[PDB]
């Protein structure tokens, strides 16, 4: 099986630097041009760099010229991207990709066609610190939720810099009617999201509703009961 | 050191045009005067550059594509030509900056009885793109019925051989060609003339 | 050098779908086409203008002429709904160029109007000296929606962050918008309103500091 595996992404502070790896297996790596391509959240694919089958020729996109360095160890089946002077607009998933054309080795000729193999990506978030856990506030169901067939209630999970947050209801017992939203990145640099559940109006007296929020990186866990107060 | 142009031009054997050979030249002092002052070249057309001031400039890379064609096909090694060669064998781009060099190789590539080592591509499903090279021996289908073995109704092998005999007409004699393309990327310039700022 | 694509293209299942890609003398270079479904890596569906990689369904075809490359999907299917990018590697300088992408949508569902619920700031958050209005939009099968905030029919300028639509479990879409306020300016307007626009049809919901 042909396989590319990216690694080395993470959270990193702007102006600092970081080295990504891409491990190839299942094809003769030393005989293929290789690419780095990135995708910022909710944006398109951006070409980053490209390197010849032997590392002789290297080409970079203008946005990263002078700051990034592409390289390969053909003996170790590996592609590297050295990212220096990281700006905030570098936050993205970074894919390594292989060109479908292979050089036989005999005369310095190479024509790039499509990129047929892609890794799964490695995520690089470049933010200015502030690794905090969230504050969870309840979104009570109001009197205009009460007069439909059913009613909505939720949890606001506000102001937590480590993007990864987990939100269940009643220790996972409550599953249907639940949408947890993607987070917004506030200009403050901190993330914030909401989870909501649609629920029978008449059950607001009997059935209790607690939302469970787990923010691993800050070792935060919060249960919050949503009453209709 | 001196750029190994000797190894490219005075090369003992040359390539078929369909499988044109490229040599990247880097990290050396290129004395271009040695070329344009060998007045043995039958064609020496340069596009976009000075004749001699190349001897003062530096380049990231110099690429030398080389091959053998017949004389009357040399006119096809130029921007925006059509013909068997430029369409199916070696296409130059329209914005080409570089030099085309050709000379008659009858005394080296013809032999009494005929030389059938130098080939060219006769059939292709479409035109080559600039600086593309194709060496597939896939069976060309001109007819309607698929071929999968060797030949059938209009199922031609795509390559044909030049027949280079010493007594062929000048237009049908073998010419050796070398195409120098110059590359100036935003990186260290490694191929330099002796009259540059660097030395 | 730029390659420019249509931002979105929708198509009913079974219909033919076409995505264009325009650039200067693009006919003189080879064009590739990549498919990317959500949370997946890209996959090559067309290379060399028109060639189709090994294992790619035959309904994917491609052309390139003049300055326009065109990806065509005959008999478009549910599993073809994705973002599609074109790409060109310039024969010169070995420079790679992607298109802006195209959100191909396959209409496998009937249009559904959004369900908007506006939450006023929780008293816990007020006791914490902040105030956040939460506008939750759910059950709109066509993904696109537009949000607009207002303080007493006067349009709110800043303090708004809005999510892009995301599939819920029933294959419909949902989105959220948040408006940040200090408790002063919360209490100092008669009402706030969230206006949600979906396929030309707008619905608004309103809250007041009193209620
Ligand atoms: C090739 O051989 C000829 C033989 O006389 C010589 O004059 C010339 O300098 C050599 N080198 C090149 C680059 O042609």
């Amino acid at each position: 099986e042909v396989q590319l595996v990216e690694s080395g992404g993470g959270v990193v502070q702007p102006g600092r630097s970081l080295r990504l790896s891409c491990a190839a297996s299942g094809f003769i790596f030393s005989s293929y041009g290789m690419y780095w391509v990135r995708q910022a959240p909710g944006k398109g694919l951006e070409w980053v760099a490209v390197i010849w089958y032997d590392g002789s020729n290297k080409y970079y996109a203008d946005s990263v010229k002078g700051r990034f360095t592409i390289s390969r160890d053909n003996s170790k089946n590996t592609l590297y991207l050295q990212m220096n002077s990281l700006r905030a607009e570098d936050t993205a998933v970074y894919y390594c990709a292989r060109d479908l054309s292979s050089s036989s080795g005999w005369d310095d000729y190479y024509y790039y066609y499509g990129m047929d193999v892609w890794g799964q990506g490695t995520t690089v978030t470049v933010s200015s610190a502030s690794t905090k856990g969230p504050s969870v506030f309840p979104l009570a169901p109001s009197s205009k939720s009460t007069s439909g067939g059913t009613a909505a209630l939720g949890c606001l999970v506000k102001d937590y810099f480590p993007e990864p947050v987990t939100v269940s209801w009643n220790s996972g017992a409550l599953t249907s009617g639940v949408h947890t939203f993607p987070a917004v990145l506030q200009s403050s640099g901190l993330y914030s999201l909401s989870s909501v559940v649609t629920v029978p109006s008449s059950s607001l007296g009997t059935q209790t509703y607690i939302c469970n929020v787990n923010h691993k990186p800050s070792n935060t866990k919060v249960d919050k009961r949503v009453e209709p107060k | 050191n001196l750029c190994p142009f000797g190894e490219v031009f005075n090369a003992t054997r040359f390539a078929s045009v369909y499988a044109w050979n490229r040599k990247r030249i880097s990290n050396c002092v290129a004395d271009y005067s040695v070329l344009y002052n060998s007045a043995s070249f039958s064609t020496f057309k340069c596009y976009g550059v000075s004749p001699t001031k190349l001897n003062d400039l530096c380049f990231t890379n110099v690429y030398a594509d080389s091959f053998v064609i017949r004389g009357d096909e040399v006119r096809q090694i130029a921007p925006g030509q059509t013909g068997k060669i430029a369409d199916y064998n070696y296409k130059l781009p329209d914005d080409f900056t570089g030099c085309v060099i050709a000379w008659n190789s009858n005394n080296l590539d013809s032999k009494v009885g005929g030389n059938y080592n130098y080939l060219y591509r006769l059939f292709r499903k479409s035109n080559l793109k600039p600086f593309e090279r194709d060496i597939s021996t896939e069976i060309y289908q001109a007819g309607s019925t698929p071929c999968n073995g060797v030949e059938g109704f209009n199922c031609y092998f795509p390559l044909q051989s030049y027949g280079f005999q010493p007594t062929n007409g000048v237009g049908y004699q073998p010419y050796r060609v070398v195409v120098l393309s110059f590359e100036l990327l935003h990186a260290p310039a490694t191929v330099c003339g002796p009259g540059s700022h660097h030395h | 050098y730029e390659l420019t694509q249509p931002p979105s293209v929708s198509v009913s299942p079974g219909q033919t779908a076409s995505i264009t890609c325009s650039g200067d003398k693009l006919g003189d270079k080879y064009a590739c086409w990549y498919q990317q479904k959500p949370g997946q890596s890209p996959v090559l569906v067309i290379y060399q203008d028109s060639k189709r990689p090994s294992g790619i369904p035959e309904r994917f075809s491609g052309s390139n002429s003049g300055n326009t490359a065109t990806l065509t999907i005959s008999g478009t299917q549910a599993m073809d709904e994705a973002d599609y990018y074109c790409q060109a590697w310039d024969s010169s300088t070995s420079y790679v160029v992607f298109g802006g992408g195209t959100k191909l949508t396959v209409l496998g569902q009937p249009k559904a109007a959004p369900s908007v619920t506006l939450f006023p700031p929780s008293s816990e958050e007020l006791q914490a000296n902040k105030a956040t209005l939460v506008c939750l939009i759910s059950d709109f099968y066509p993904g696109a929606v537009t949000v607009a905030w207002k303080a007493d029919s006067s349009p709110v300028k800043a303090g708004v962050e809005t999510t892009t639509p995301s599939k819920q479990s029933n294959n419909k879409y949902a989105a959220s918008s948040y408006l940040s306020l200090t408790p002063e300016q919360w209490k100092s307007h008669r009402s706030y309103s969230c206006q949600v626009t979906h396929e030309g049809s707008t619905v608004e919901k309103t809250v007041a500091p009193t209620e």
